[PDB]
């Protein structure tokens, strides 16, 4: 079996450790605290081949800005996140985490994933952005940046309803088997 | 009737309706003073619960990390 | 002379005078809210710096012992 | 040369740090800055004997608690701190650092340790310290503290003006030659 680093970044409270934990730990964290950094491990196979994903998490917030770049080395594949809840966190995508990214991690495959996909249609989401004059993330606008931003792909998911977390990483998973 | 009589009555209405336009003038600047405030610290509580929430964190895993050093 | 007399003068003065009280009543309110707000956000100030301080000194120092191009 | 483990603890901002580094790095440090915890080292000579003495910061910070533990193991000589311009630092010896190192380092030599020596007769001091109704701790005061809690000495210095520095560390360095 082969051993892959996956590594995991994007807005603070954007959906990240629920989607590492879902599926390495089969739950789903019921309270939030900002995340410092922690690692986790999972199989999964793809295309008839066992890999040991190695999860690295990493802090959204600003003030851990200076401990994420100890988890960017020899990563194989890397998730950027956004909400699609939240338009901002979107925006922050080609604005701090692909200039980021792509300094640290140089030639290394992006999958740009879209959480909380079950707030799409909420009403309370909906009401709450539209004070804002929002609206949530349109799976066009996730496209379109992926293509702007060179991504391997995109992909929408929600780890509440589990909805697509197995679709990101047999897709991250392919990613880093390139060569 | 005579003036005298009413403009009296009517002098001891006003001063009386003044001591009304007080207690109810103070009552007043209550909430003022009082909403100011009752949201001034609120707001910078939620910013200390923030700070303190990083502060806690980034601390304790300083301890796991150095355990493990 | 004047037309004024007894009674109304005297109920005049007290309508002044209970008025001034309310003059006074507000400008002291006023520089008590003046320092409430004051000191209160004096401190609620040298309070978060505190937490900020400590939140920044952990994370450096977190950096610094797990950083390997330092 | 025999290697010795030295560790200081004491209220923040008492003075831990700044008698440290003058006597390890022959220096006074300019600014304050809350430790977390750094170590230092420094050659000494007593009794006809080379010593190594290693020596362990601490945080005062009372938001660094967690931390402190990890320095107290294999403790040779404590050097527990207070600041002579400080009555308050002073009653924190017994409330609070002495049931933590007993705890933490039964049967270590503790040196008692009145930092800030020159700020005793310092005039802006007693005023301020006036108005707290109190006034610069006393000699006695401070031996009294060392007899009170059981130490293996008392001894008073200024980081400032290096009186008595070399003396704390002598006796620290003796404590920690017994057996
Ligand atoms: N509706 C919904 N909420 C979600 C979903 N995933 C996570 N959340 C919620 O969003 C909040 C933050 O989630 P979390 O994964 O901790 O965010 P993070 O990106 O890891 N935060 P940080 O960068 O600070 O470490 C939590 O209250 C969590 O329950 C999802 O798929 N749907
Ligand atoms: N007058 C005087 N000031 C001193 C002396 N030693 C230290 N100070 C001052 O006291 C302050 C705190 O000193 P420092 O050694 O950093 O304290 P600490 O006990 O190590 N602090 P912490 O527990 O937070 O880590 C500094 O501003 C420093 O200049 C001294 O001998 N005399
Ligand atoms: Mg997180
Ligand atoms: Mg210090």
């Amino acid at each position: 079996a082969i051993r892959k680093k996956l590594v995991i970044v994007g807005d603070g409270a954007c959906g990240k450790t629920c989607l590492l934990i879902v599926f390495s730990k089969d739950q789903f964290p019921e309270v939030y605290v900002p995340t410092v950094f922690e690692n986790y491990v999972a199989d999964i196979e793809v295309d008839g081949k066992q890999v040991e994903l190695a999860l690295w998490d990493t802090a959204g917030q600003e003030d851990y800005d200076r401990l994420r770049p100890l988890s960017y080395p020899d990563t194989d594949v890397i998730l950027m996140c956004f909400s699609i809840d939240s338009p901002d966190s979107l925006e922050n995508i080609p604005e701090k985490w692909t200039p980021e990214v792509k300094h640290f991690c140089p030639n290394v495959p992006i999958i740009l994933v879209g959480n909380k996909k079950d707030l799409r249609n909420d009403e309370h989401t909906r009401r709450e952005l539209a004070k804002m004059k929002q609206e949530p993330v349109k799976p066009e606008e996730g496209r379109d940046m992926a293509n702007r931003i060179g991504a391997f792909g995109y992909m929408e998911c929600s780890a509440k309803t589990k909805d697509g977390v197995r679709e990101v990483f047999e897709m991250a998973t392919r990613a880093a088997l390139q060569a | 009737g005579s003036m005298l009589t009413k403009d009296i009555e009517i002098l001891r209405r006003e001063n009386e309706e003044l001591t009304e336009k007080m207690k109810k003038a103070e009552e007043e600047y209550k909430l003022e003073k009082e909403e100011e405030i009752s949201n001034l610290k609120a707001a910078f509580e939620k910013n200390i619960n923030t700070e303190r929430t990083l502060k806690t964190q980034a601390v304790n895993k300083l301890a796991e990390i150095m355990n493990r050093k």
